[PDB]
RNA sequence: UUGUGGUAGACGAGCGUUGUAUUGGAGUUGAAGUCAAAGCGUGAGCAUUGGUGGAUCCAAUACAAGUGAGAAUGCCGGCA
RNA sequence: UUCUCGCAGUCAGACAGUGGGGGAUAAGCUUCAUUGUCAAGAGGGGAAGAGCCCAGAUCAUUAAAUAAGGUCCCCAAAAUA
RNA sequence: GCGAAACAGUACCGUGAGGGAAAGGUGAAAAGAACCCAGAGAUGGGAGUGAAAUAGAUUCUGAAACCAUAUGCCUACAACGUGUCAGAGCACAUUAAUGUGUGAUGGCGUGCGUUUUGAAGUAUGAGCCGGCGAGUUAUGAUAGCAAGCGUUAGUUAACCA
């Protein structure tokens, strides 16, 4: 601001007598030596609130949306294993099963690590244990692939 | 030979075969119009109007006129406000004229 | 066909060189180098050597006829300038600033010349309203 | 004294209008060829049929 | 919009006259004479081409002012010096330049204008019967 | 974030400038006078918008009046030889045009002598 | 049908800019920027072609702002 | 034009007609009550005028009838008695 | 953006404390332009390398003010806030349009912001161009609009993962 730049406060001409602005400070907004008058400061907050109920009504609806679009297909954890540390097999079920441009999320329960061993080199796609998906997570999704367990989790979550 | 006609709200001196712009009349390229209010056909002078005569017209097209751009200005009190104006006009000649 | 010469940032002012530039233009180069040689300037003395120099970068580089030659369009374009400070009385410190010059001087063979810039004039409109009407084939 | 207003570029290119040069008379030294100025001696330092100065 | 008003431009054609001023007055005589040059009579009226027509003026100085004004009023001309003030009496007028009283009546009659300046010029005003402006074959008409 | 925006600012000028050409000496090329002249011009295109109609019609009654003077009628008696007998709603203008192609305008004035 | 002058001033609807997000897509067969042109809009503003230039960029919906200059005897640079 | 709620702005006014004070039935003076206008309002008349008279501009038309004022020329428009 | 992208707290001002700047980009790579002509020489014009030398060491792009050259039109009796509405003649030919550039001649016409009862103003600000530059932010209060949740309702803060 005004203030924190190296700058003079000496007043660099007389007030008058001297025929020329007035201009009290070298360093003033309007000099190319620059006191940015207002600018960007490093403490805004940047934060919102969304009452924790609503939150719960935006993610049980979006939930019903995106779990009825054609899209996603059940999982057991049967291929989350038979799928080795290598994702070409992975490769090979999203072209099989065609869902290549898609943007396919995998949630999980239980976290398996050959699956997540596979497609962190994908930047496509990403597995989420449950308790880590979004609204915005989720209805970004495009297609997805829930796992048979949660289900009995979320339906108690509404 | 020459004829006076009363098209829109301006009265026209026409003879055969001229072209001449009017206001917009709601009629698509080609139709024949025949402009119902006339004065003055030929020597033949209709004080009110002249009655069963009429002049039949081909439109050639409708257009819009030169862009018109007013801007209106209150001198040293904050004021200036812009606007412009197209007129459309339609272009038409004449083909014969009822007796 | 033209065979221009320039000399940049010359130690003299524009708009004393455009005085004799004027003496010079449009006049054949036989009646152009001594013209220019009698004349009691030192914008003179500047531009003979140019103008001689013109004249043989005409007649080896290109192969012109010579005496048909005539001194086409003559200026002495801005060039770039100098800032100096000059005291004064009471501490003032006025700006001096020195003046330069971009001397070009072009010269003709054909009398005309001037019709062909204005053939490339209009060739440059005719090929836009022609990309112009080629890009009305949007349909 | 100074200018209440700004003498644009139209006033001051007619005020030069005198200032234009003149080409200076033009004669041909017999005795040699050459255009020295009328009634100046040429660079050979013959005036006419007389010599009056050295070779250049 | 509408058809064009028609307008006439370097389609003029322009006929002398003459009139005898025997025993007219000055200022009925002037508006005549400026309607005349300026071509208001004129049945297509062009008002930027001068399509009027010239004019001879005769034997001016037996034209007559009603009234007593041939003592009581004066035409004044200044120099632009201080003093300058030439003041003359309309039975000075009628004598010493009666040819320049009615120019002047005439001129003042029209506009401040350009071509008023063009227009003034088409009228002749000689002093006496005689003139030298028989060759252009001039018509004649009664007080205009 | 800061926006510097230099594009917007030259583009709105230029437009401004382009309408000013055909303008004496600087006003062509320095904006702050061509934006005067630009609003006055549009000034005295609204006023004259106006006054023209205003005094063509003035030009058609002299072009009118000077026509009947040499027929034996001023035009303060016309207007009544329209209005009241042989009532004719014949334009101000179109009884002008008439003169250029005369003998059919006698026809008129020696209509309404009736 | 009744209206539509307007400073201070209240209210409404909007254009443009810079970037982020996802969605489409153009680009050395020449991107933005820059000039020129005899276009289109009710306005802020927006296209089309060509020369130059030599790599990024345009539209749709939200979002966030160092967001919009003719004036401050304004600051800096240049030029009269 | 009454009531409630949010949001201001304003508190240097001027002139013409009318009724009076101060003033000297002086001021384009000053201070009031009233009717308008200007401010914050263009066009026409007034030769030219912020405040007078007529009027109250959405934009275009090279259409017609009018208000105040006005009709020898400038300057559009008239004659008779 | 740190005052500072480079040899910046340098150069510079001041006796001294202290004050205190500006400016970067060839091309992918020097293949930095041997040689020839003019010239005293810088340099320039050809050549040559290279995709381009309108990339040439003035080195990315290269507006405007500004200074010069030129086709086309007008201007040397003319009172001019410099334009507008009409309008001739002239010369061309387009983002195909009742077209473009100039514009003899008629009518008409006392700039922009500011502050003022009121300014063309003999009141003030601006020489011109370009860039920079002025109602934001944190934490709370009330009001309007929208949303979630609801009649023993609603709602989290700090903190922890
Ligand atoms: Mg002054
Ligand atoms: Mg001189
Ligand atoms: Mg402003
Ligand atoms: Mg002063
Ligand atoms: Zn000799």
């Amino acid at each position: 601001t005004k203030g924190e730049v190296r700058g003079g406060g000496k007043k660099p001409y007389k007030q008058k007598h001297t025929g020329k602005a007035r201009q009290g400070s070298t360093r003033n907004p309007h000099f190319v030596g620059g006191g940015i008058v207002f600018g960007p400061k490093p403490n805004r907050n940047y934060s919102l609130k969304l009452n924790k109920k609503a939150h719960t009504a935006a993610l049980h609806t979006v939930w019903s949306e995106k779990l009825a679009s054609d899209n996603t297909h059940l999982v057991d954890q049967n291929l989350f294993n038979k799928t080795e540390g290598k994702t070409k097999v992975m490769m090979q079920f999203l072209k099989s099963a065609k869902l290549l441009d898609k943007n396919v999320l995998f949630v999980v329960n239980t976290l398996n690590t050959n699956l997540e061993q596979s497609t962190s080199n994908i930047k496509n796609v990403q597995v989420k244990h449950l308790d880590k998906v979004s609204v915005r997570d989720l209805m970004l999704a495009n297609a997805l692939l829930v796992e048979k367990e949660v289900l009995k989790a979320l339906e108690g979550k509404f | 030979m020459h004829a006076i006609v009363v098209c829109g709200s301006k009265q026209y001196l026409v003879h055969e075969n001229d072209t001449f712009f009017v206001e917009k009349l709601e009629a698509p390229v080609g139709k024949e119009i025949q402009l119902d209010k006339v004065l003055m056909l030929d020597e033949k002078i209709g004080a009110p109007y002249l009655e069963k005569a009429r002049v039949v017209c081909v439109v050639e097209k409708h257009g819009l006129q030169r862009k018109v751009n007013v801007i209106k200005h209150i001198s040293q009190k904050h004021h200036l406000k812009k606007y412009g104006h197209r007129q459309p006009y339609t272009k038409l000649k004449v083909v014969r004229f009822v007796h | 066909m033209i065979a221009f010469a320039k000399q940049f940032r010359v130690r003299i002012s524009p708009q004393k060189a455009r005085l004799v530039c004027q003496l010079i233009v449009g006049k054949k180069t036989a009646d152009a180098q001594n013209i220019l040689s009698n004349t009691p300037k030192k914008a003179a003395t500047l531009i003979a050597k140019l103008l001689n120099s013109a004249i043989a970068n005409a007649t080896n580089n290109h192969g012109m006829n010579g005496d048909a030659l005539y001194v086409f369009e003559c200026v002495a374009n801005q060039g770039p300038s100098m800032k100096r400070t000059i005291p004064r009385a009471k501490g003032s410190s006025n700006m001096i600033t020195k003046r330069s010059s971009n001397l070009v001087v072009k010269l003709s063979d054909n009398p005309n010349e001037r019709q062909e810039l204005i053939k490339q004039q209009k060739a440059l409109v005719k090929k836009r309203v022609e990309g112009q009407q080629k890009a009305k084939m949007a349909r | 004294a100074v200018q209440q207003r700004r003498s644009s570029k139209h006033r001051r290119d007619k005020r030069r209008s005198h200032d234009a040069l003149t080409a200076q008379a033009l004669s041909v030294c017999q005795k040699c060829g050459k255009k020295k100025l009328f009634h100046r001696v040429c660079s050979c330092g013959m005036y006419g049929d007389l010599r009056v100065k050295k070779a250049y | 919009k509408t058809s064009m008003l028609t307008k006439e431009q370097a389609n003029k054609r322009r006929q002398w006259y003459i009139v005898d001023a025997a025993g007219l007055v000055l200022g009925k005589l002037a508006v005549k004479a400026a309607d005349l040059i300026r071509g208001k009579n004129k049945v297509d009226f062009t008002p930027n081409q001068d399509c009027g027509d010239y004019l001879i003026i005769i034997n001016s100085d037996q034209v007559v002012l009603t009234g007593n004004k041939k003592e009581n009023e004066f035409w004044y001309h200044h120099s632009q010096y201080i003093g300058g003030i030439k003041k003359v009496s309309g039975r000075d007028m009628l004598k010493k330049q009666s040819d320049k009283l009615v120019y002047n009546a005439v001129k003042g009659m029209l506009p401040d204008n350009r071509l008023s300046r063009r227009w003034i010029t088409k009228v002749h005003v000689f002093k006496g019967d005689k003139h030298n402006m028989e060759a252009q074959k001039p018509t004649t008409l009664n007080w205009s | 974030m800061r926006i510097k925006g230099g594009k917007q600012t030259r583009v709105r000028r230029k437009k401004w400038l382009k309408q000013a050409s055909g303008s004496f000496g600087t006003r062509h090329a320095s904006y702050k006078v061509a934006k005067q002249t630009v609003i006055q011009a549009a000034k005295y295109a609204y006023r004259d918008r106006r006054n023209k109609k205003r005094d063509f019609r003035s030009l058609w009654i002299l072009r009118l009046n000077a026509a009947l003077r040499e027929q034996g009628m001023t035009y303060s008696v016309f207007i009544n030889l329209l209005k009241k007998h042989n009532i004719e709603i014949n334009r101000k203008v179109l009884s002008e045009l008439a003169i250029k192609e005369p003998s059919k305008f006698n026809l008129i004035v020696q209509k309404v002598k009736s």
